[PDB]
């Protein structure tokens, strides 16, 4: 059975469903909770890279969502869009009443392609997506997310600003996928996994005060050596 | 698939909107490229992904449509804007490369 | 194999009268028992005239619009039908084709699968 | 009691939720918009509530994707009502001795 | 109580609801149409409670109108099962004082 | 929290949460009932000119619905369809299980063009619209609705002829709008806010008695003298 | 009010709604159940010209869906697709989440053409069409289903083979429908009401053994004598 | 119900597709058939049901389409496709027996 | 009896000016007040010019995008309207008619039931 | 908005059943109207609101269409009905007075 939670004494316990416990009170269905919390409090790798590699395509199983009533502030979210080689859509369509992450930090938005297998995105770990109180157990297309679990809790009886990064992603799904930060529409940086938002933000403002940005009808992709970390080459 | 175009010697006296209309045999998901060519000079890119406008052209050239139907529109037709006009429907490099050209509309000043 | 082939047709007065036969033979009748008529003006479309369901017990026989009570068609026991016509205006010299119709997935439909050679009418 | 077995622990749940408790606001034409109708707070003093609560929230997920994998729900909104109904079930589901120890009922 | 501040009052209620209790009307396929399925009364006789309903009508629309701000169902059902759950838990909760005035349980 | 009324002894009264009532009892499900109000026993206007301004539009608000289990007879309802200047539509269409008010005395059938700002129509005043046992929030396309309230109450322990009345609006949720009453696809008369739908209806009836229907392809309005009441001018 | 079983001693009683027995036990909700039964075990013609006759068009009528928690094996289940003789389609499109029923032996599927009167097809006994653990009251195109229904229980307090037989109806939904066994794209048997799934089969293996199948281009329909019942005539 | 054809006199080189649209009034459910007619010979059934190849056709044709329009493509053109080609909306026996047939559209090699 | 007659117009030089007079007659000029002009060059398409709310007081003067600041329409009390073109040139030689809108179950639109005989402008 | 009609002066026995095709350059929820002008004589008004027939009309014409396809059907063509025909989007008055003529088709007995 689902486990729930009781707060005693500023302490949790595990509520036992054999052992009656007579002290346990509960006078209203205010005090009962649900509560989403995100997978980076647990120290776990955040960048696009690591990060869409905890997440495969499937065929065969429904998605189902459930609602949460509390969420945690995030500081990463996504938002996929995703093309199969011919021109197709493999993200499914939002359903009506699904909404981005309300509260997110910067926002990785990836657009690329990749093979597309099966018929739904599921998460490898079990987690959950949370969307906007309704997390969904598959990914819809360009909606901010966020990967979570979701907690049920007994309560004791008593600016916003956001930040979007633009990705492009080639090889999808598959082992060998590429990742490049664009920076404009012509010019691109080539993607590590060892680099914070702000670095990324920092690189976007040296290649424009640098004027490093493509100037003819071809594409630039830049590359950050490793020991200097400021010297970018190509 | 197979590309029809209009397949016509379409005359506009100067000052007009022509409009060139590209059928497909199935459903492409916007993957159209616009190519006009001169006799004897190259092919030129002029509108991809069937509505976005390739460099250094100018907005007189306007593309729309979906599904399986398509058209490009020239505005206030000028003396210049007289060659062979190509449809061309083509695939992302990730996976194949394949592409197919359409046959190819004539339009007289 | 199978034979749809007409008999009748020629030169007939205006005001008249003439009666075809289709004869056919080489399938099983009983099961493809849907019988038709269609007319065509020379060097025009095609058109429907009547159909038949001849082979069985019962069955229906459905008629057109333009033509009602100038044509009959009869329902013989034999795999031979007769279309009789009456009143031949000078707009009715064509070629007549019996034809069989044809099935699908849902049942027996309307367009036709076997056809004859065509006999000539003129007036 | 409950252990964190997680590699690491954010002791601050800084969190957001949609329940606030004013002239015309609470009228949806003169209501605010989609986006500003959440709160925030912050509970930076914990006795390891927070801590157990995430390694808590990791452990109901197995059950939770069972249960959702049961059930024929496009969404389902109706875990907490039974729950609520579960507990006054055990609670009380039948006769009821006084002096029992399945009994909440006190003498005096 | 309730004192009715509307500025006039209809002391008739006549109304319309679909609960009804035949052969084979409960059959749908012999069933009556859907439009046939109401049945109709009228409350002429009052002691003030058709002044008092429209003024309770008119006090919980502020609740009713926030609580379906603050949910993501796009159709509310469960009200009046979370009322009766409510109503439960508020009555039998846990810790039952016999002669306390927290329980109902009277002593004969 | 949402109130709850009591019956007892032919008298209403508001449970109250904190004091616990012993008196109270409920014995089944059957006793809780949910039963909505319409307006006009309030004594509200209810002619179009001034029940049409108390309804808006709106943007960035979804809407929400809820159910009833017994109505009211009305006897005014209204039916709108509106369109944008250029040709498109205003009011959203009807969901799957929408259906009109059931008990309707005349209803007034309203079709005409405005700006249309927003995206839904919600009402002013924070009432609700009264389909066939569900309250809505925003007004649907073409579907019969009643203004009006719910309440929730515990019971204590124990022909229909329509009339359809057309009209016809330019300058639909501005404040300056003008109204016509269409007696025939070719005569109108203008409308004030003073007239009852029996007065309307006599009107009509007199229209085509007294032949003063256009019998030209233009259009021709009549307007009632405000004194005489009964010789139309024009 | 739904009645409501109650099993103790291994017999079943229903649940008395004005005396209150204490003997009874409710420990939990896992203890509630929703099972459903089919009508096949109530020793009830099976056959497609006996079952088709229970199933009426009807409109005005909206369609209602309440699910179950168990079923049983289910060994003749039926699937419909119907047209109208212009070419449209009478049976409505499975909404989301509508599946076909889970464990069948023998699947009918039936395909033809009808007068198809109303809207919805409704059964005229009353029963329910089951489906995948969602019992409706209508049919829905192309999803197997089987006649049954629904009890609710308080439980005690303590290999898969599936065929497809092909039909082919005229004049479905009236009292004079023909029906047809299908053997091949080209050849069918004339059905009558006496002939169990397993000697439809035989009859198949002995139309495709002996070289009965049709060679020309024309439809061929077989008649089984009533005497001999092994030489098939025509 | 009123369908239309191409209507125009088709020429088209060995060895490339030719392409005959047959547009209706109204929706059909796909209910439409298609018949060549060679001078002097009675027609010959090609497709039915507006996609299944009728028995004893080559595969180089193919139809498509639905709603109110729909396609007869040949993919390989010889010297014996060179007739006359028709397209008519057909009703089940079990109810009415109406066929409607198009206007026809005469194919030149 | 229902009628748009109108008058003026003829042969003007280049960069000249003219007036053109519009009068109705046979109908409600009160209820149906929108009046319009459209143009129409010999062997090509129609154009509309301007349109007035001429019969009540209020309305919009509404103007044609090529033509601002020139071809102006006159509000006058009585049904006749007037409209006057400065700064002629060659290509504004053409015919002008003045019509009557229409309307529709939602209100009125610009689609134009009732014309006029329309008379001949050269330049 | 662009309006383009069939552009085509097409001719058609007496007796026999004419269409005329009205496409446009986006959605424009079906309000077009139909009119025909003799040589000489103003124009006048057939079919509003893409379906509705004008008073002192009779009832061979016929309107259809929706999106940005639309019909008009001249059944029994005769001899009067000799004319260059035109399709009309129109706006309602309340806010704006727009209108685009199409280019005018002619029809030959
Ligand atoms: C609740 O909390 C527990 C523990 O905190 C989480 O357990 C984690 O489970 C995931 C998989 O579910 C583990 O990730 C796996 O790591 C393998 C390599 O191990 C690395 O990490 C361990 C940590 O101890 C090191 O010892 C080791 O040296 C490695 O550095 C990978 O090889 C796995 O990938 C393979 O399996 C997956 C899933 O089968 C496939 O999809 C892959 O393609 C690949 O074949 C996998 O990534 C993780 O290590 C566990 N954490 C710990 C601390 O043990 C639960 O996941 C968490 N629950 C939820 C719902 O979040
Ligand atoms: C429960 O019962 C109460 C009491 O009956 C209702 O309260 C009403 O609330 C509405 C608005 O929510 C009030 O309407 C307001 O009227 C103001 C002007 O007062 C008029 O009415 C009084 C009544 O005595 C007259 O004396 C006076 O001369 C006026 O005719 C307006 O100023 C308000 O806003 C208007 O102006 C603003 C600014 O210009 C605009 O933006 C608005 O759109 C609007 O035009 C508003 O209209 C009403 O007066 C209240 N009733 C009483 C008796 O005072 C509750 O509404 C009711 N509950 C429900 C759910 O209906
Ligand atoms: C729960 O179990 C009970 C068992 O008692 C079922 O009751 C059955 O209900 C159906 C109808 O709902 C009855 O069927 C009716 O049969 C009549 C004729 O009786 C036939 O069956 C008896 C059985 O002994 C034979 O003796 C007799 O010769 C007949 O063969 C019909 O007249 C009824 O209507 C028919 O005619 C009318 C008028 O022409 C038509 O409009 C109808 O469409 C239909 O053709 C009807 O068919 C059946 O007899 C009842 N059984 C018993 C044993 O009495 C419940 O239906 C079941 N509940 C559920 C939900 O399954
Ligand atoms: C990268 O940095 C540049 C420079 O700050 C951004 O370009 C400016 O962005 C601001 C808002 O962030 C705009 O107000 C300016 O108009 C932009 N152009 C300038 C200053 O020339 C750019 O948006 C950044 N890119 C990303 C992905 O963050
Ligand atoms: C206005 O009144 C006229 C005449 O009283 C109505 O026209 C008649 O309506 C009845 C039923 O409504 C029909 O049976 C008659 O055939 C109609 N024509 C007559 C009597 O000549 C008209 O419907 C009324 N309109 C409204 C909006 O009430
Ligand atoms: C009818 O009988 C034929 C002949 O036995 C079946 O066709 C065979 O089906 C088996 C599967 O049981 C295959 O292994 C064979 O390859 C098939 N052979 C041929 C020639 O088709 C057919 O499936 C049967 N149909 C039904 C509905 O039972
Ligand atoms: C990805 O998987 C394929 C599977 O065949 C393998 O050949 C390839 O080496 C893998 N790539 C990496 C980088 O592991
Ligand atoms: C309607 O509101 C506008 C807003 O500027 C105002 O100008 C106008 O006078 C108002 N109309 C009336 C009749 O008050
Ligand atoms: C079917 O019902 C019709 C209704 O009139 C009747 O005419 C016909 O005889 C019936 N057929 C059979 C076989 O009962």
């Amino acid at each position: 059975s689902i486990p729930l939670g009781v707060i005693h004494n500023s302490t949790l316990q595990v509520s036992d469903v054999d052992k009656l416990v007579c002290r346990d009170k509960l006078s209203s269905t205010n005090q009962l909770r649900s509560v989403g919390l995100n997978l980076e409090g647990n120290g776990v790798a955040t960048d696009v890279p690591s990060a869409t590699k905890r997440w495969g395509f499937r065929s065969g199983v429904p998605p189902k969502v459930v609602n949460y009533e509390a969420g945690e502030w995030a500081e990463n979210c996504y938002n996929l869009e995703i093309k199969k080689p011919d021109g197709s859509e493999c993200l499914p369509a939002a359903p009506d009443g699904i909404r981005g992450f309300p509260r997110c930090r910067y926002v990785h938005k990836v657009s690329g392609t990749g093979p597309c297998a099966g018929d739904f995105a599921f998460h490898k770990e079990g987690a959950f997506f949370l969307y906007d109180r309704l997390a969904s157990t598959v990914i819809y297309r360009g909606t901010t997310f966020a990967e979570g679990v979701v907690a049920f809790l007994i309560l004791p009886q008593a600016g916003y600003y956001s930040t979007t990064i633009r990705y492009q992603a080639t090889g999808f799904g598959t082992n060998e996928t590429e990742y490049l930060f664009e920076v404009d529409n012509l010019t691109y940086v080539q993607l590590e996994s060892r680099f914070t938002p702000q670095f990324l933000l920092q690189l976007n403002e040296t290649i424009y005060t640098s004027g490093k940005r493509s100037n003819t009808t071809g594409k630039l992709i830049w590359k950050v050596n490793p020991e200097i970390d400021t010297t970018i080459g190509e | 698939v197979v590309l029809t175009q209009t397949a016509s010697p379409v005359s506009t006296p100067v000052g007009g909107t022509v409009t060139i209309k590209c059928q497909a045999s199935q459903n492409i998901y916007s993957n159209l490229a616009w190519y006009q060519q001169k006799p004897g000079q190259p092919p030129k890119l002029l509108i991809y992904s069937a509505s976005t406008l390739a460099s250094g052209v100018p907005s007189r050239f306007k593309g729309s449509g979906s599904g399986t139907e398509y058209t490009l529109t020239i505005s206030d037709l000028e003396c210049a804007d007289a060659a062979t006009y190509y449809c061309q429907r083509y695939y992302y490099l990730s996976g194949s490369a394949d592409n197919t050209f359409g046959g190819g509309t004539e339009v007289v000043v | 194999q199978e034979q749809l082939v007409e008999s009748g047709g020629g030169l007939v007065q205006p005001e008249g009268s003439l009666t075809l036969t289709c004869t056919a033979s080489g399938f099983s009748f009983s099961s493809n028992c849907w019988r038709c008529w269609v007319r065509q003006a020379p060097g025009k479309g095609l058109e429907w005239i009547a159909c038949v369901c001849a082979g069985r017990s019962g069955g229906t026989t459905y008629y057109a619009s333009w033509a009602k009570g100038r044509f009959t068609i009869s329902k013989t026991s034999s795999p031979t039908v007769t279309l009789q016509m009456t009143s031949l205006t000078a707009a009715d010299t064509a070629t007549y084709f019996c034809a069989r119709a044809g099935y699908d997935d849902y049942g027996d439909a309307s367009f036709f699968n076997l056809w004859g050679p065509g006999t000539l009418v003129t007036v | 009691a409950i252990v964190n077995a997680q590699p690491k622990c954010n002791p601050n749940l800084h969190y957001w939720t949609t329940q606030d408790e004013i002239g015309l606001a609470w009228i949806p034409y003169f209501g605010p918009a989609a986006e500003g109708i959440y709160t925030e707070g912050l509970m930076h003093n914990q006795d390891g509530l927070i801590c157990g609560l995430r390694q808590l929230a990791n452990e109901t997920t197995q059950a939770l994707q069972l249960f959702l994998r049961a059930t024929t729900e496009l969404r389902t909104f109706s875990i907490l009502n039974r729950k609520a109904i579960d507990f006054l079930l055990q609670r009380w589901g039948g006769t009821c001795h006084i002096l029992g120890p399945d009994c909440c009922i006190e003498p005096h």
